[PDB]
């Protein structure tokens, strides 16, 4: 169990023997409750997921990357857009750091409708499990960690975490580099602790099973055991922006925050991979579906990094 | 009495002294003339600074450069660029004329290298200085700690931003360092981690410092180092300057920067002359007999 | 004899009061992991513990 199976596959508020009118349209005027400000609430909360903006209303910009940062697009026109609720977006949004109650507020206030208490649902099932505790690995360390302790409180009763616990502790820095001794600063809102290296791959089939899936995040700068290849971007790499922000939203913490990316057919889709790979400077697999990627990246490697033939192997 | 100087809390321990004052002022303006900003974090989010004990990292070296050639483009005039070392600086430059990208930088301004001739030294004040002036750009680099930070007052479009590359410790010397270091943990119980701090602050704020000498006067500057983020050492930084180093402006990308430079410039290259002056920040006869002058001063002052 | 005694008396001092922290916060950490405590209080305790030490 690791694919967090229920909002996913379960899908719990897919709506069955929905009440679709003689002209076939969905009656959803009776289950989304009318809501004042009609003309200053941007936008409609369908209780099957999907949500409408107005792109012509005054709090556009904000409500747009409102519903980017938590639904999934699915058309932009011109005067209005269409966004679907998915438990993917949403644990997206809660990766981030954002609130349930404020996710909940933000959309109210949205609305045009009252929110629907299966989509209200739905991001209580998606919002406060999926995503709460993050599971570090510095210096090789499985440090596993939470802003708020409440959530690893509740974790840590359970026997099976708490058989993975190690009780270790880790150290500070001398004065040729204090810094990891000035590492003690901002040890508020953080908490955590290193676990047996063996049973973390139980561990994580317990803690997803537990509701609390762990957000992995490797420290590959501290990281002194694997060696660094000195991997470096060659001059001709220039990051765009929506290249930098991806990176940025995956190193923004300063470790590699494990995830996927999706990049749309002619970005510069091997630059930021081959960035985030000379970011690592640790050795680096690459999968693909044929021999071509595989010589196509080391070609595009050999363009954007300084790994050699001897370095880079099909 | 100048405003370079901080923390004040560290002097008298330093220099065994009791004063009867310890006060600061706020820097008082209808319009700021000041932006300090840590653009910490490379636009390929390698946390840029000198933390590596000054040790041969390409990847900082790579960012410096592409932060430079950049803000090159975006600041007007003249640009004036302080190294921790001039090891780093000699080693630095070497690294971007091979990777081409000082070429680039000429292109926006003319470099000018500083080196121990003052025969160097005069000519590249002197051509740096009129080719501010001419129809070109000019771009001085120097080190934090060389006599070019000393005598050389960066005023009106002599050095419109000041950037500060890494941190500047001297690690090198450590014997001597480490003699007078321990000799202030002994009689005045000093943390090494602590002077090395105000030492290497008191550097970054000298070259800030001579930023500005007037109200129609302005100044970017560049904290090119994670290390500017720790609240210690900002919280050692002159209290007015701190007040302008709003959190916002923290661990900054290289294109925030430039963002926020463009900004800074678009607000701030607007006409505003002496009569827009008397708003605020300028107090006429007429407002001194007004004892308003009296009241309203009295904020002004800062103590630590 | 007082320069290794400064830098002894000193090294100890870090090493113990540095590790015997993450000892207590090892201690807090068995609390959030077994204790009944209140969580949102036993982080305030443990800073108690560790700022009367460190004071």
């Amino acid at each position: 169990p690791q694919e967090a199976v229920p909002s996913a596959a379960g899908k719990q508020v897919d709506e069955s023997g929905t009440k679709v009118d003689e002209y076939g349209a969905k009656d959803y005027r009776l289950q989304m409750p009318l809501k004042d400000d009609h003309t200053s609430r941007p936008l409609w909360v369908a209780p099957d997921g999907h949500i409408f903006l107005e792109a012509f209303s005054p709090v556009y910009k904000y409500a747009q990357d409102f519903l980017v940062a938590i639904a999934e697009p699915v058309c932009r026109p011109t005067h209005v857009h269409e966004y679907k609720l998915t438990a993917y977006s949403l644990y997206a949004a809660v990766s981030v750091g954002l609130q349930t109650s404020d996710i909940t507020e933000y959309l109210r206030k949205l609305s045009k409708t009252g929110v629907p208490d299966g989509i209200m649902q739905f991001i209580k099932l998606c919002t406060v499990s999926y995503g709460k505790v993050k599971l570090v690995l510095k210096h090789n360390r499985y440090f596993v960690e939470s802003c708020h302790p409440d959530v690893i409180q509740h974790l840590l009763q359970d026997p099976v975490i708490r058989e993975c616990r190690l009780r270790n502790s880790e150290l500070f820095d001398f004065y040729e580099q204090m810094d990891k001794d000035e590492e003690e600063e901002e040890e508020t809102q953080t908490v955590s602790f290193e676990v047996k290296q063996e049973m973390i791959e139980e561990l994580q089939k317990r803690c997803i099973h537990l509701e609390y899936p762990l957000l992995a995040e490797y420290d590959f700068r501290n990281d002194s055991v694997n060696p660094d290849i000195n991997i470096d971007l060659k001059p001709t790499a220039v990051l765009r922006p929506y290249q930098e922000k991806s990176l940025r939203k995956m190193f923004g913490n300063g470790r590699a925050r494990s995830g996927v990316i999706v990049l749309p057919c002619g970005a510069g889709k091997s630059l930021v991979g081959v960035t985030a790979a000379c970011t690592v400077r640790k050795r680096c697999l690459v999968l693909g579906n044929s021999a071509v990627s595989v010589e196509q990246w080391k070609a595009q490697f050999k363009m954007w990094s300084t790994i050699d033939d001897s370095q880079i192997c099909r | 009495t100048s405003g370079t100087l901080s923390p004040l809390d560290i002097y008298p321990k330093i220099l065994d002294f009791h004063p009867v004052t310890m006060a600061t002022f706020t820097m008082t303006l209808a319009r700021v003339c000041l932006c300090p900003m840590i653009i910490g974090r490379g636009n390929d989010q390698v946390a840029i600074s000198s933390k590596f004990e000054t040790r041969e990292d390409i990847a900082v070296i790579r960012n410096y450069g592409n932060l430079l050639l950049e803000m090159s483009a975006v600041v007007p005039d003249g640009i004036v660029a302080f190294f921790t070392s001039y090891q780093y600086m000699e080693s630095t430059v070497a690294s971007w004329y091979e990777q081409g990208i000082l070429e680039n930088i000429q292109r926006n301004k003319l470099l000018f290298i500083e080196t121990q001739d003052g025969a160097e030294t005069s000519v590249a004040l002197e051509k740096y200085q009129e080719a501010c002036e001419n129809g070109r750009g000019a771009i001085l680099l120097s080190v934090a700690r060389g006599k070019v930070s000393e005598g050389i007052d960066f005023v009106h479009h002599y050095g419109r931003a000041v950037i500060m590359f890494g941190v500047p410790y001297v690690y090198t010397q450590s014997r001597i360092l480490k003699a007078r270091l321990e000799y202030l943990r002994d009689q005045f119980q000093i943390r090494e981690n602590d002077f090395l701090t105000f030492d290497a602050m008191r550097h970054a704020a000298q070259c800030v410092g001579r930023a500005i000498r007037g109200k129609t006067d302005y100044g970017l500057m560049v904290f090119a180092d994670k290390r500017f983020a720790r609240g210690d050492k900002r919280g050692k930084l002159p209290r007015w300057i701190q007040e302008h180093l709003t959190d916002a402006n923290l661990n900054l990308t290289v294109d925030e920067g430039v963002q926020v430079a463009k900004y800074f410039l678009r607000q701030m290259a607007q006409p505003f002359h002496r009569e827009d002056q008397l708003g605020l920040s300028l107090l006429s006869l007429e407002q001194l007999e007004s004892e308003e002058t009296l009241k309203r001063i009295e904020q002004i002052a800062q103590q630590l | 004899q007082e320069n290794e005694q400064r830098r002894l008396f000193i090294q100890k001092e870090e090493q113990l009061q540095q590790i015997l922290k993450r000892k207590n916060k090892q201690a807090f950490l068995d609390e959030l992991e077994s204790s009944d405590l209140p969580v949102a209080l036993l982080l305030a305790q443990h800073k108690d513990r560790s700022t009367q030490l460190e004071m």
